[PDB]
């Protein structure tokens, strides 16, 4: 249950190395897996709790002035001063007008003058920071075959809540019979913290990345805070007019937040209230099934006369979830389900049950398969046959194979060489892939990083014309690279 | 922030008797909490540490006891100058806090 | 100020949407055309400028898309 | 011995801006962190900020934000907490004490951390009235 | 492969919290210090080149 509908998932076929998988998983996202034995369990993700957070820095998006002097001394000797530029809780500023026998004083020319004024803001920004401790996955694994009312409503309780921190590890799980489960994190190998931002607005949040944060203008302070009132910066803050040329004047700048908001597009944002909410990022962990029963063993087969209710449910393509309700004595004993061609049994489809069953009886089972590209018989009947549903499956192989290059082509994007480890154990092949897209992707995707929508895809058809008209074969490390990176990344990305 | 939760607000007891605090955390605070003892007029005192532990000095019949957000203090014989407010504090994070206090009435 | 530096290509990204959501990029665009719209001359001067220097065809069309991008 | 005199009770009108002093002895000035606690006659504890002895970092509670400077004299090895804008409400008493800590400057949580910050080897308090 | 320097880390009187220094690869590293139920793994990373 539980990934059903959520599209966007992540079908995994078989183990192998006597034990393990390598799932990478993240939020919106779910994982269905499977093996020649083993209950199909699926992967679900769902909030990030980060516990500990600290505190840097305080942006302030509005102010307001109050007091501010100034002063100017007559129009040579001297630079005007005032006591208050002293406390630099004041902002201050030099300027020049004039001055003479209508300003009443010397002389006759362009003064020195000044002002400060008093500074004070409400409204802040509470942008902390978390180092790669204090912060936990929480997963649900939940799994299939029947108990009846959701494939769905990840609410209720069957794949536990299976929490991990970094601090511990091995992720010992269990459910009911089979449940023993081993899973590892390596969440050391996630969102990469330390580069990372939580930034608290008045209440919506944002994570992004600290250099930014850091360079960031508008008013300066520091974590400590503690009555300081001590803030940096003011200049990009609060303008100071000077119409054409007596006196001049200080401008409370006015609020930002809006643009603030403009500036943090291109961020996936973050719900904070109590503690964290975190949802996003991504995490991989490695899948030890060695430990686990088929649950259910030794039974007969059903007895006869199935009932069904509802009907056909195809999702994205696949995975065909049908309900059905059992009448009859013979307690929970195996459902002789079965999806086969045309009579003359050539019987192919393949079931992802595997090993349905009967429960305490009544009760709505359930069940989902995968039938053929095309036409489809489909038999969970047997003594007298009980019954046969005709089902057409459109679509057709090439296809499949083409948008799951397209899967596969978005994972490439989004999460990175991770990617390549999203498989199991391709042995060499595998690991050299993810080495060579590693360091290699690592210098060429980024560097040309910092890059947006526009500059992406227009440098990416300079640079693969550029190869167009190259010599010496080299066109293709041009080119045929060039364009795939260049246009593929260029629509996907952004979002 | 950390909300400190105490309970009970006070409780009337006779001597001998064992009395029990509970104070329960908004966030998991770990193995950080503390147990006072403060009589009136009086500057607050220690009893307990880490939740766990009596100080040296300290009569024994006191203890401590609880890990994630929940906790509980014991007195295992009431004794009459034991007559005080008590308080549980939690240090975690630092928006350092106290628990509300409770008040004691001998019998 | 925040009005730019919008934290765009940076990195990170993920599988969800992130905020402004297929928008910005179509603003960023209907924005400049809509300046451009507002001020044709610069634009034939620009593009006569195209025509002057370097010239080899590709390269007008080149400098010209930039000197549309040139308008903050 | 482990040991703290604060200067006697005072009173001031509203508005105005009140110095408490806090003495110690015992050990190295220097080798322990202080904070200031307060407590209000119908309420219990509440803590308003923090000041190291080495080095003269500091810190604050949120609501006494903008309102409290805390300094020190270590030759006399002593700590001053100040508050300013004085309201009835600031009315109560005020009490001063230590940390084992690490240290150079003052915060810490993961060092050592606890360890009868006020409850042992805590002040006399002071009492202080916002009045008319 | 990591390389160990504590060398010969050892047990005090029991109660102390003792501690220890290593060297990991540059890359993914797994600490065990572990034996009869295996105890604690933690996993880590060292970054760098
Ligand atoms: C999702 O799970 C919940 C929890 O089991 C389902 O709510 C239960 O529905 C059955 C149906 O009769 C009740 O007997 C239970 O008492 C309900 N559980 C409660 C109220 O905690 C919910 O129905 C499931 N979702 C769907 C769509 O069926
Ligand atoms: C600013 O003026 C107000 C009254 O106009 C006064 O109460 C306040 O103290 C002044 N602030 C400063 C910093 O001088």
């Amino acid at each position: 249950m539980r990934c059903i509908g959520i599209s966007n998932r992540d079908f995994v076929e078989g183990v192998s190395g006597g034990s393990w998988v390598d799932i990478v998983l993240e939020h919106g996202s779910c994982v269905t897996t499977m093996a020649k034995n083993k209950p199909t369990l699926d992967f679900e993700l769902i909030k990030t709790e980060a516990k500990h957070p600290a505190t840097l820095r305080k942006y302030c998006v509005e102010a307001k002035l109050t007091n501010t002097t100034t002063a100017s001394r007559c129009p040579t000797q001297g630079e005007p001063s005032l006591n208050e530029e002293q406390d630099k809780r004041f902002v201050c500023k030099h300027s020049m007008v004039d001055r003479g026998w209508g300003n009443g004083c010397g002389l006759f020319g362009k003064g020195g003058i000044v002002t400060c004024a008093m500074f004070t803001c409400k409204k802040n920004m509470e942008g902390k920071v978390v180092q790669p401790e204090n912060l936990e996955y929480t997963i649900v694994i939940t799994p299939h075959s029947g108990e009846e009312n959701a494939v769905g409503n990840d609410t209720g309780k069957h794949g536990k809540e299976i929490k991990v921190t970094p601090q511990s590890s091995i992720t010992e799980a269990e459910l009911t019979g089979y449940g023993t489960v081993t899973m590892e994190c390596s969440p050391r190998t996630g969102l990469d913290f330390n580069e990372m931002v939580l930034l608290q607005m008045e209440n919506k949040a944002w994570l992004v990345h600290r250099q930014w944060f850091l360079d960031l203008p508008l008013p300066w302070l520091p974590g400590a805070d503690t009555q300081g009132s001590n803030w940096i910066q003011k200049e990009t803050l609060v303008t100071f007019k000077n119409p054409h040329a007596k006196k001049q004047d200080v401008v409370v700048l006015g609020s930002q937040e809006g643009a603030m908001h403009t500036a943090l597009t291109g961020a996936t944002e973050i719900q904070m209230s109590s503690g964290n909410l975190l949802f996003t990022g991504h995490l991989k962990c490695r899948l030890r099934m060695d430990k686990l029963q088929l649950k259910g063993m030794s039974y007969s087969m059903c007895t006869g006369k199935f009932k069904v209710v509802k009907e056909i449910a195809e999702t994205q393509h696949g995975t065909i979830v049908i309900r059905v309700q059992y009448e009859g004595d013979g307690s929970p004993c195996k459902i002789p389900f079965e999806i086969m061609d045309l009579e003359k049994r050539h019987v192919l489809g393949r079931l992802i049950t595997v090993n349905p069953i009967v429960t305490e009886k009544d009760s709505p089972v359930n069940i989902e398969a995968e039938p053929p590209f095309g036409d489809s018989y489909i038999i969970i009947g047997v003594e007298p046959g009980q019954l046969k549903l005709s089902w057409f499956k459109k679509g057709s192989s090439i296809g499949q194979m083409f948008e799951t290059t397209m899967r596969g082509a978005k994972r490439m994007a989004i999460l990175g060489d991770t990617a390549w480890d999203f498989g199991s154990l391709g042995g060499v092949f595998t690991s050299i892939g993810k080495a060579l897209h590693q360091v290699f992707g690592a210098i060429y995707g980024a560097a040309f990083s910092g890059v947006s929508w526009t500059m992406k895809i227009l440098i990416g058809v300079v640079i693969t014309w550029i190869g167009m008209n190259s010599r010496s074969t080299s066109l293709s490390v041009s080119l045929v690279l060039v364009g795939v990176v260049t246009l593929y990344l260029g629509v996907m990305v952004q979002a | 922030d950390i909300q400190l939760t105490q309970s009970p607000s006070s409780l009337s007891a006779s001597v001998g008797d064992r009395v029990t605090f509970t104070c329960q955390a908004s966030q998991d605070i770990r193995k950080y909490l503390n147990w006072y003892q403060q009589k009136p007029g009086k500057a607050p005192k220690l009893l307990i540490y880490d939740a766990s532990n009596l100080k040296t000095g300290v009569p024994s019949r006191f203890s401590g006891s609880g890990s994630g957000t929940d906790f509980t203090f014991t007195i295992s014989s009431l004794q009459p100058e034991d007559v005080a407010t008590y308080y549980c504090q939690q240090f975690d994070d630092l928006p350092i806090t106290f628990g509300q206090g409770t008040r004691l009435q001998i019998k | 100020s925040v009005a730019l530096v919008p934290h765009v290509g940076m990195g990170l990204e993920t599988r969800t949407e992130t905020w402004m959501s297929s928008e910005g990029a179509w603003k960023h665009a209907q924005r400049i055309e809509t300046w451009i719209l507002r001020h044709p001359g610069f634009t034939i001067m620009a593009a006569i400028l195209a025509y002057t220097i370097g010239t080899t065809y590709f390269q007008r069309v080149l400098i010209f898309i930039l000197l549309t991008a040139v308008t903050p | 011995e482990v040991q703290l005199v604060q200067s006697g009770p005072d009173v001031e009108k509203p508005g105005a801006s009140v110095k408490v002093s806090c003495k110690a002895s015992g050990y190295t000035f220097t080798s322990n962190y202080i904070h200031w606690v307060r407590q209000a006659p119908g309420q219990g504890l509440e803590w308003m900020g923090v000041i190291n002895p080495r080095g003269g970092s500091t810190a604050s509670a949120q609501k006494f934000q903008g309102r409290i400077t805390m300094t020190r004299d270590t030759s006399t090895s002593t700590v001053y907490m100040e508050l300013s804008s004085l309201r009835s409400d600031d009315t109560a008493v005020y009490y001063c004490a230590r940390g084992g800590r690490a240290l150079f400057y003052d915060s810490y949580t993961t060092p050592r951390d606890g360890g009868s910050w006020w409850f042992d080897p805590w002040g006399q308090g002071s009492l202080v009235t916002v009045s008319s």
